[PDB]
């Protein structure tokens, strides 16, 4: 097998249109955000430090034009696939699952306890596969051996 | 020269086999007896009125 | 086609199903033999050798 | 209300959705040419696939309803979509025209 | 089919509570279509094609 | 070529070779010709006899009034064959001949019995091949399709295979030697038009040309016009069918020395009907016959028939309907091979992986297999249902502790046999669905029935065999669903009982209520009357409603045809225990009741109107009926505290007013309820993969969920309210039902969880959550066998039970103690981690779980392996799913293997794997 | 010039050719034949007529 | 017995371990370290494997007897 | 051949799919056209 | 018509079916399903690997039947190959593991 | 003539006597002895066919046999399907009979004729209620 160097990280196709996306929902972010980002329409906030903006917030073009003029610095924000796998690296899987058997513990309604065990479950099996969430977003792409694409 | 199936008749409705071994026997028939009269080679008068 | 002399009966189940019992005598005429002509084509390509 | 929440309904109350159907109920804004392929894809995940004028026989339409999965974010994603009327603008050629 | 003027009823299945409902589809050999067609509650609804 | 379905019109077959030597063994022990006659379907033989010799035979067989050779002794059949070959008698000819048949009566010696029989040359002739062990009565009649069949299976029964096998060569031969000495061929006068066509056709015309008549009148639109006069030409099209088959059967007027006589007639068309070679009734009705009514496109029978036969000639018109029906009925034959080709194959995907690992899995549970006693007779016996069945306990003779079978037999034949001298009724019979063995089946559970005799052999992959057995028919049964309400054996009537049979009268879950004149009126829902015979076994059985005088109760012996219980259909009469005045409770006049009372005799029409027709005031007022005594306080029902306020529903004519002394047992209020007294039949394919694709019918009846007397809810919201109230557990089951639901019980009753409350169809998911495994099990079983053998196609039932099995798979737990509480998970997994807490010191808790039943689709869904499920289910989906989850596949499975190409875990190769499975893990 | 006589047959008018393009007049007999039919009488065309 | 096994199943009942013992046995006879033990008709090894389970000389016993007695044999 | 059992399935992290490879293709030509030699 | 050994495909190393090539029948699904139907594991066995897919199986039993010997070595078939390759050619890692 | 609706049964047409009553005993004993003839008639005829039904299916071994032996049942399903779909009329027809409301056109209280009831004795309506229904039937279907 050989292999191509991508210079701009590209987001793999099945991890998004599949009808589960489970990059959206291990994100918790709907489809159109991500589809909106990916486009370079707008930009996320990835850490906004002491800021006036979460972590998970979309902008757009002039908020984002508005806010780097009046916001220079602690402030991180971006677009593109790159965006979306530099803040899919940052997000702590133990952590945040730790946080959810903390709200399990504390929570009590019908569906938002059951929408929150189900997250619980989602989380504990990626962290037991062993899997890393950044891989869903390719750098380096295989290239199929020529004999099966022959010529 | 064929000996054909007879179990292929009712079940399969295609009666109308049937009738024309029949007919084409009665044809053949006629073509033999004009053979026959031509073998022996009667005369004009008994082949016309045949 | 021709017109053949048939006989319906059972014929030792050589006619079995759909099948047909024929006679020597057929072939001895040559009355269903059929004459196929068939086209062979040899192309003489230039390779790079 | 609006001009889906009749149609998802009737998608598995009544078996299936003939393409008028489809065709009418849209909104106003992303009828681009085929648009629609993601809600049509969206809805044979239900269980529709409607022929040309939404003919009937054929007692399997429930093999093919059970292997489309109980998942629906799909519901979720679709509802939001047609219930913001941003311009689904997918082919970059309008993106960069823009 | 020729080009014309068709009269369909696409009876039976129209909500199953019977609600027979007609329609004239006019047709061109080349061009877009004209459609009057009815609804349940018997108005007259045009389409383009 | 009958287990091929081959036919020799330029079909082609393929032909591969066998390479290895573990492959040519494979081929020749399991796979040779000679091994698999029996079909894997049903036990029968599969070889029989095609056409061309049952006809031969047939002729061989037939008897003639007169011939060569009347009333000849011959020494024995050699004499036969020689007399027959010199041409000094007839094939078949009336003669008395000495034979010696052999008798199996030591065990396994052949003892000869030999005697003179009156038989014919021919049947002696045929004898000639006959085995040994087989008693001559076989062949001594006509010998048709039927006869040689069952002379097959019995030679099989008896003899074993090697001698069936040689025999039924044999009968080849023998066969179409002889038939081709017959000389049989058919001519255009050898099928006969019945003489008196022209007349019933004479008649059918003036009818019509009446009704016509009687139509310009104007008595009659035109609908009873077109369909009066279809009717009439139905009936004059069965009545010249009948007689021409009259005219043709039995014309053959011979003479006997002197006078003449009348017999089955020599006419070979009439042979090849009769003899079930080829033809029947109808297509011999289609040549010399009117060939009836036809259809147009729309499915509308067309008003003018054809009248016409083959033999005479048709005519533009009749030939062009005919045109319509011919092309369409090919064109829907293509698509419904097609479709029966996907129900096959949804149907493998389910079962595809069962197979039979273990070899005694040692449980006691079983399902009561009876002979299915439909009403007058017995429409399939016991030895058929229980034939090749592992039994679960011991049966009992008439009279305890008398063990004839001891537990776990595998029930031949012979034990039939001596099953039927005794007259026991019902037999624990362990089936696969309840055996108790995790990831596959044991032997016993299974049984005998394959190509084979024996008990299943360990490692046989029984799932795919199944799936196979009920796939491959389904192409008899007519593509488009039909229905026809017919239900010919009906109860001769709704109202009154007849007894068939002399036997006594016997009573199975009733609790009578003596009236003055002493009879047993029931007062319970669910009871049958069952009749025993003079030896002890169920005869009759008959369903008695609520409400029904009776007039002979238990025990007195009943003659043929005795009416023994009468009631008028619609009406459900209310029943008193005690006797005294009836007492009016919350019944005024404009409030909740319309005053509609009559004279001296004292009768009524009191409607109780519910709360639409109820005033403003009278919204909660349950009028009711009090027992009162003479004195006035309220009498308790017998021994319980309750005094019986019979809350009326809706239009209960109340008859017997406030002022008539009520004997223990007189009705209060006559009831008129017109429920629909029908069970339309329903057949073809696609009812079938309906049954198996598990989907809740239309308005579905309901069931009791807990027992405890019954009562009504906030009223008249647009389902009234059912609140079943346990007398001992918790009250709080509220259920809403709608208006149009009818109910078969009163408010101050108490059921029985899971008695019938509304009448109509029930859902097998209901049936397995309220009765459980059992009875969703034997539901699907007689539901799907009533399809298949209305269409005469014979299934064994162990299939639809592997498959049932298969659609049960999955369980939902509701108590806690190691799982998710709410995840829906295989039994096994549940049932082998229910050891685990049991073997081991802690419940944990637990934990409690419900079966659940799907439908043969989503059931398939569940696969675990993740390359099957890729292999037919959107790949795309199960190959993200199970690469996010970092799957690991041991593929396990039939189909797993097939793809990696290593060795099916089933049959020969289970030894190879099971090997592995001790490698793993070991030394 | 068919699809003008098609047209012109199924409102039975004796003009066999007219102009091609759709004159109005005929739009108003064409409501009024579908509220005809609407009304019943009148059958409805099959698509599959010769 | 090339016509039915039914004889050979009725000695081994599994009809499955039944083919795969006919398979050692008639490699062993193919690769000639050992001779039939049947008079042969001109038959191949597969019947006469056959023919040998039939009338008991043969079976996973006395197959795995035999096999480590030539192996013990053979080490002397 | 080795005889294998339990196949498993896992995201391709960077670094295997580079394990796999072994080389780049920078150029998208496939071949000479003059001489077919790749 | 028959067919021995003759010429085989490029990708998909299958026989060549036809008449101007020597053909090669097909054993479909419901044939194999027939054979589950027995526990006909080995012809099987050989069927979908030795006698279509396996190249040095197919050579090597090839040279065995010259050779008067009936053995067999079924190998892995080249369409599951293929397939991991294309599976691999993808982002998602499938190895076979061991134990 | 044994072909019609009063020919099944040993019954002959009625005769209303002068000052005859119209719905009496007789006639009504009449009626239902009529109906239920007609009905255990179709009840037996369905067995019939059941159990042809049950003889004849088989597999057969041409495509072009299988839709010969398939094209004549579905038309003997269809007569079956609309006599089931008459046995819930005749059904129907002895409910009004046994209720003792039997005779009268439902649409308008006029009485329906006796020898129209003899025509066709599940008639429910009056001829003219019959004709102006049938329209709107045929409107609404068509
Ligand atoms: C020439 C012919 C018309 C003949 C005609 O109109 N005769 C009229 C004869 C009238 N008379 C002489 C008989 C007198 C009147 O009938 C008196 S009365 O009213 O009947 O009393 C028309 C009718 C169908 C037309 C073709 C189709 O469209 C398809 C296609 C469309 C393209 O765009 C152009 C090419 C095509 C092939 C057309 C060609 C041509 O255009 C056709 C043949
Ligand atoms: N199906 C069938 N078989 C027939 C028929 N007639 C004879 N056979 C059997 O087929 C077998 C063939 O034997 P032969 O061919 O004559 O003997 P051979 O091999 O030494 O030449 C015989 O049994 P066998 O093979 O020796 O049995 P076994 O001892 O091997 O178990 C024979 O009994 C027949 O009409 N039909
Ligand atoms: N054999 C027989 N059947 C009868 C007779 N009378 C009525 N039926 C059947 O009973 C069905 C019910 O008829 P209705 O809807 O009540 O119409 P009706 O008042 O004119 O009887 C009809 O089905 P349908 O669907 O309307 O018939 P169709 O439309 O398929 O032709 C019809 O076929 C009869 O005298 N003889
Ligand atoms: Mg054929
Ligand atoms: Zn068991
Ligand atoms: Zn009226």
């Amino acid at each position: 097998m050989g292999h191509i160097e991508l210079a701009s990280p590209t987001a793999h196709i099945w991890f998004l249109k599949s009808l589960p996306s489970r990059i959206g929902l291990l994100l918790d972010m709907p489809l159109r955000d991500i589809e909106r980002v990916l486009y370079f329409e707008s930009y996320v906030v990835i850490e906004g430090g002491m800021t006036n903006l979460e972590r998970q917030q979309i902008l757009t073009e002039e908020q984002y034009l508005d806010a780097l003029e009046e916001f220079g610095d602690e402030f991180d924000a971006k677009m593109g696939a790159e965006a979306i796998q530099a803040l899919l690296k940052s997000m702590d899987l133990e952590q945040e699952c730790e946080q959810l058997r903390e709200e399990l513990n504390e929570t009590n309604s019908e569906t938002k306890r059951k929408k929150l065990t189900k997250r619980i479950k989602l989380l504990e099996a990626f962290v037991q596969s062993g899997n890393k969430p950044e891989w869903m977003i390719l750098t380096v792409l295989p290239v199929l051996p020529p004999d099966l694409r022959p010529l | 020269d064929i000996v054909l199936n007879p179990l292929g008749v009712p079940s399969r409705m295609n009666i109308g086999q049937i009738l024309e071994t029949h007919l084409g026997m009665a044809a053949k028939g006629i073509g033999d007896k004009i053979n026959a009269m031509l073998k022996q080679q009667q005369e004009v008068a008994k082949l016309r009125e045949f | 086609g021709q017109n053949m002399r048939v006989a319906f009966m059972p014929w030792n189940g050589y006619n079995f199903e759909d099948s047909i019992l024929v006679s020597e005598r057929v072939v001895q005429e040559d009355r269903f033999t059929t004459i196929h002509i068939q086209e062979l084509a040899c192309v003489s390509r230039d390779t790079k050798l | 209300q609006s001009q889906l929440k009749l149609l998802v309904t009737r998608g598995k109350e009544q078996g299936y959705l003939t393409y008028a159907e489809v065709n009418d109920h849209l909104p106003e804004d992303i009828v681009d040419s085929d648009q629609i392929e993601d809600i049509i894809q969206m809805i044979n995940d239900m269980g529709i696939q409607v022929m040309e004028e939404a003919p009937d026989a054929d007692d399997l339409m429930l093999a093919e309803n059970t292997a489309d999965e109980d998942a629906a974010e799909a519901a979720a994603q679709v509802l939001s979509s047609v219930e913001s009327e941003i311009g689904r603008t997918t082919d970059p050629v309008r993106m960069y025209m823009r | 089919r020729s080009p014309g003027v068709f009269f369909d009823s696409d009876k039976g299945k129209t909500h199953s509570s019977g609600k027979v409902l007609y329609n004239a589809r006019i047709i061109p050999y080349r061009g877009s279509w004209l459609d009057f067609e009815f609804d349940p509650k018997d108005n007259l609804f045009v389409r383009i094609d | 070529c009958a287990a091929y379905n081959a036919d020799f019109d330029g079909d082609q077959m393929a032909v591969h070779v066998p390479l290895t030597l573990e492959a040519q063994l494979e081929a020749r022990a399991l796979m040779m010709s000679t091994n698999n006659i029996l079909s894997p379907a049903n036990g029968e033989p599969i070889i029989v006899p095609s056409q061309d010799v049952v006809l031969g035979l047939y002729y061989m067989t037939r008897d003639c009034v007169n011939a060569k050779g009347e009333g000849m002794v011959l020494t024995g059949p050699k004499e036969a064959e020689r007399l027959y070959r010199s041409g000094l008698a007839s094939l078949h000819a009336r003669v008395k001949v000495r034979i010696t048949e052999y008798e199996k009566d030591a065990n396994g010696e052949l003892v000869a019995k030999t005697s003179l029989k009156d038989t014919t040359v021919g049947r002696a002739i045929l004898w000639m091949i006959v085995p040994k062990g087989l008693p001559y009565s076989i062949v001594n009649q006509a010998l048709g399709k039927k006869a040689i069949s069952k002379m097959l299976n019995t030679c099989y029964r008896i003899l074993g295979l090697k001698p069936t096998v040689i025999f039924a060569d044999q009968i080849m031969y023998t066969g179409f030697a002889y038939a081709a000495r017959s000389g049989a061929s058919v001519g255009i006068d050898d099928m006969v038009i019945p003489e008196k066509k022209h007349e019933i056709i004479s008649e059918a015309e003036a009818e019509v040309a009446e009704i016509q008549e009687q139509f310009q009148s104007g008595l009659v639109t035109a609908g009873e016009r077109y369909n009066k006069v279809i009717d009439i030409w139905a009936a004059a099209n069965d009545r010249v069918s009948k007689a021409m088959m009259d005219n043709l059967q039995t014309e053959t007027v011979i003479n006997r020395d002197g006078q003449e006589e009348k017999q089955v007639s020599f006419n070979s068309i009439y042979m090849m009907a009769d003899s079930g070679a080829r033809g029947s009734a109808a297509q011999i009705r289609q040549l010399a016959g009117m060939r009836g009514l036809m259809a147009k496109p729309d499915g509308s029978i067309i008003e003018t028939p054809i009248t016409a036969n083959f033999r005479e000639g048709l005519n533009v018109l009749q030939y062009f309907i005919s045109t319509h029906g011919a092309r369409k009925g090919l064109a829907d034959t293509a698509l419904k091979t097609a479709n029966s080709g996907y129900l096959t194959r949804r149907l493998v995907d389910v079962a595809q992986d069962l197979v039979v690992t273990e070899d005694d899995c040692g449980t006691h549970e079983g399902i009561m297999m009876t002979p299915v006693i439909e009403g007058g007779d017995v429409k399939e016996p016991l030895r058929d249902r229980v034939l090749g069945r592992v039994t679960a306990e011991d049966v009992l003779k008439p009279g305890t502790a008398d063990i004839l079978v001891p537990r776990n037999t595998l029930l031949h034949e012979q034990w039939c046999d001596l099953l039927e001298e005794n007259s026991v009724d019902a037999v624990k019979v362990r089936s696969v669905v309840s055996c108790d063995t995790d990831f596959g089946v044991c032997a016993h559970c299974y049984g005998r029935d394959l190509a084979r005799g024996h008990i299943i052999n360990k490692g046989e992959a029984i799932g795919v065999i199944a799936a196979q057995s009920i796939g491959e028919p389904g192409t008899q049964l007519t593509m488009r669903t039909f229905h026809i309400g017919g239900a010919a054996s009906r109860a001769a009537a709704e109202s009154s009982i007849q007894v068939k049979n002399k036997g006594s009268i016997k009573l199975s879950n009733v609790k009578s209520v003596v009236n003055s004149s002493g009879k047993l009126v029931i007062t319970s829902r669910n009871t049958e009357l069952k009749l025993i015979d003079e030896f002890g076994r169920t005869k009759e059985s008959y369903k008695v409603p609520y409400g029904a005088v009776l007039a002979k109760g238990d025990g007195e012996q009943v003659a043929g045809g005795e009416t023994v219980a009468n009631w008028d259909p619609h009406t459900m009469p209310v029943i008193t225990e005690v006797s005294g005045f009836v007492r009016f409770t919350d019944m005024i006049d404009g409030q909740t009741i319309t005053r509609q009372t009559d004279e001296l005799t004292g009768l009524s029409s009191l409607v109780v109107l519910d709360s639409a027709e109820r005033t403003a005031g009278g919204k909660d007022l349950r009028p009711a009926l009090k027992i009162v005594d003479a004195q006035g306080n309220d009498v308790l029902i017998p021994g319980t505290d309750m005094p019986a306020q019979y809350f009326l529903p809706g239009k209960a004519i109340v008859q017997l007013e406030d002022g008539v002394q009520i004997s223990s047992g007189d009705t209060l209020a006559r009831i008129p309820q017109e429920s629909g007294g029908t069970k339309d039949i329903t057949g073809g394919l696609p009812r079938v993969a309906d049954l198996f694709e598990a989907r809740r019918p239309k308005e579905p009846a309901i069931l009791a969920e807990i027992s405890g007397i019954v009562s009504f809810g906030k009223e008249t919201k647009g389902k009234r309210r059912l609140v079943i109230t346990p007398v001992d557990g918790s009250d709080p089951y509220e259920e809403m039902i709608p208006k149009w639901r009818q109910l078969n019980v009163f408010e101050g009753e108490r059921v029985e969880r899971g008695d019938v409350i509304s009448d109509g169809p029930e859902a097998p998911h209901d049936i397995l959550r309220l009765r459980g495994v059992h009875a969703v099990t034997r539901y699907i079983v007689n539901e799907v066998q009533d399809v298949y053998r209305l269409q005469g196609v014979k299934i064994n039932d162990k299939h639809i039970e592997v498959i049932v099995r298969q659609m049960l798979r999955k369980a939902t737990i509701v108590n806690a103690g190691s799982s998710d509480f709410l995840e829906g998970e295989q039994v096994e997994y549940s049932r082998v981690k229910i050891a685990n807490r049991e073997l081991e010191a802690n419940g944990k808790v637990g934990a409690t779980y419900s079966r659940d039943l799907l439908g043969i689709t989503k059931a398939s869904l569940a696969t675990e392996s993740f390359i099957s499920a890729a292999s037919f289910q959107e790949t795309t989906r199960v190959l993200t799913e199970a690469a996010v989850a970092g799957k690991r596949d041991e593929l396990r499975g039939l189909k797993e293997n097939v793809i990696v190409g290593r060795l099916i875990p089933a049959g020969t190769g289970y030894a190879y794997h099971q090997d592995r499975m001790r490698r793993r893990a070991a030394g | 010039a068919v699809g003008r006589m098609k047209f012109n047959r199924s409102l039975l008018r004796e003009e066999i050719e007219g102009s091609g393009i759709l004159s109005k007049d005929d739009i108003i007999d064409v409501m009024k034949k579908l509220i005809d039919i609407r009304n019943g009488k009148g059958e409805v065309d099959d698509i599959d007529h010769l | 017995a090339r016509v039915t096994v039914q004889d050979a199943v009725e000695k081994i009942g599994n009809r499955f371990d039944l083919v795969l013992v006919a398979a050692r046995r008639a490699r062993q006879m193919q690769v000639g370290g050992k001779d039939p033990l049947v008079p042969e008709e001109n038959d191949k090894t597969t019947v006469i494997a056959l023919r040998e389970i039939e009338e008991g000389l043969i079976n996973n016993q006395i197959l795995d007897v035999r096999e480590r007695q030539e192996q013990q044999e053979q080490e002397a | 051949t080795e005889e294998f059992d339990a196949i498993k399935i896992a995201l391709a992290s960077p670094d295997m799919i580079r394990s796999w490879s072994f080389g780049e293709v920078k150029k998208p030509e496939t071949i000479n056209y003059r001489t077919f030699k790749p | 018509h028959a067919r021995s050994t003759g010429s085989y495909s490029l990708v998909t190393q299958q026989p060549l079916g036809g008449k101007a090539q020597f053909g090669g029948q097909r054993f479909g699904e419901m044939e194999v399903w027939a054979l589950e139907a027995y526990g006909a594991a080995y012809t099987l066995q050989e069927m979908l690997t030795v006698k279509s897919d396996d190249v040095n199986g197919r050579t090597k039993m090839y040279k065995n039947i010259v050779d008067g010997n009936h053995q067999m070595e079924p190998g892995m078939p080249e369409s599951f190959n293929v397939l991991l390759k294309e599976i691999r050619s993808l982002g998602i890692n499938i190895e076979l593991e061991d134990e | 003539s044994s072909l019609s609706i009063l020919a099944i049964a040993g019954v002959e047409p009625y005769q209303e006597k002068p000052g005859e009553e119209y719905m009496n005993e007789a006639q009504l004993a009449h009626f239902r002895r009529i109906l239920e003839a007609w009905r255990n008639q179709l009840r037996d005829e369905v067995d019939r066919t059941v159990t042809h039904m049950q003889d004849e299916a088989a597999n057969f071994p041409d495509p072009v046999d299988r839709a010969a032996q398939e094209e004549e049942f579905s038309l003997e399903l269809r007569n079956r399907d609309r006599e089931r779909k008459l046995i819930k009329k005749i059904e129907k027809t002895l409910k009004k009979v046994e209720d003792e409301d039997f005779g009268y056109c439902e649409s308008c209280g006029v009485e329906i004729g006796i020898r129209r009831l003899e025509a066709r004795p599940t008639a429910d309506l009056c001829i003219d209620c019959k004709t102006l229904a049938e329209i709107r039937e045929k409107q609404m279907a068509g």
